């Protein structure tokens, strides 16, 4: 699980879709899945309910979604240490 | 200069290059020309493309400008 | 228009400056694009107006 | 747009000729639009808005 995949998962949930998680991720809509497909190999389980119209939040996905917020909140602590 | 007051959409640059500068919130052509090559290589996803796309426009990175932005 | 007396030379006529632009309006349009001052004929007519 | 022809052709009408790509011809059109929306070629075309 690369740290580049770290910032593609957190934007997916709050944008309620993989393609809708691209405007604030300074990336196109294709790459948002390129990291997630690798996640289902290193970690090896689903995160979101993949559907045509939208995605359903999974209990495990939110647990990581909060885990991604622990990783970034303390990353800001290193940031404001420089500030 | 008629190019400074225009945004970064007047270059027809590659999509890989068209997305990299949006990460640093590049809004003006002057904004991107102020920053030099010694710090724009840090951003991932150019070195073999920006010089040639800008030379035909009569512009080059590394120029020094004052009163910027004039708004 | 009405006629009036002229100092003028035998080959010269006194035109009112207002009628000339109306009469030579296509000529003004044609030579205005040649001058490059109007990209389109619409702008030509606008600045004539 | 049927420019210099007798009629225009829709998405499938041109798709049956080159490729059956439905949204991809549409995004080709969108790419053409954004190319024509650029302030590099639209400068003279913008003058034709008042007619």
């Amino acid at each position: 699980p690369p740290l580049n995949a770290l910032r593609v998962f957190d934007a997916a949930a709050r944008h309620l879709s993989f393609t809708r998680a691209a405007e604030e991720l300074f990336v196109t809509q294709a790459a948002v899945s390129h990291q997630i497909k690798s996640l289902e190999d290193f970690l090896g389980l689903k995160l979101f309910r993949r559907r045509n119209r939208s995605l359903l939040l999974t209990e495990e996905g939110q647990s990581y979604f909060l885990d991604i917020k622990e990783i970034f909140s303390q990353l800001t602590e290193a940031t404001r240490k420089l500030q | 200069d008629p190019i400074l007051l225009r945004p970064v959409d007047d270059l027809e640059l590659t999509v890989r290059s068209a997305n990299c500068l949006k990460a640093e919130a590049i809004h003006y052509i002057g904004d991107l020309v102020q920053r030099t090559e010694v710090e724009l290589l840090k951003t991932p996803n150019s070195l073999t493309e920006i010089k040639d796309v800008l030379a035909s426009r009569g512009l080059s990175l590394g120029m020094r400008l004052e009163n910027w932005p004039p708004a | 228009s009405v006629i009036t007396v002229g100092y003028l030379r035998l080959h010269q006529c006194g035109l009112p400056k207002k009628m000339a632009l109306e009469l030579f309006k296509p000529f003004i349009y044609g030579k205005l694009e040649l001058r490059g001052l109007a990209t389109t004929i619409k702008a030509a007519k606008k600045m004539v107006e | 747009f049927g420019i210099d022809m007798n009629t225009d052709y829709t998405l499938e009408e041109v798709g049956k000729q080159f490729d059956v790509t439905r949204e991809r011809i549409r995004q080709i059109e969108a790419k053409a639009l954004r190319k024509l929306r650029h302030p590099s070629r639209s400068e003279v075309l913008r003058s034709f808005l008042d007619d």
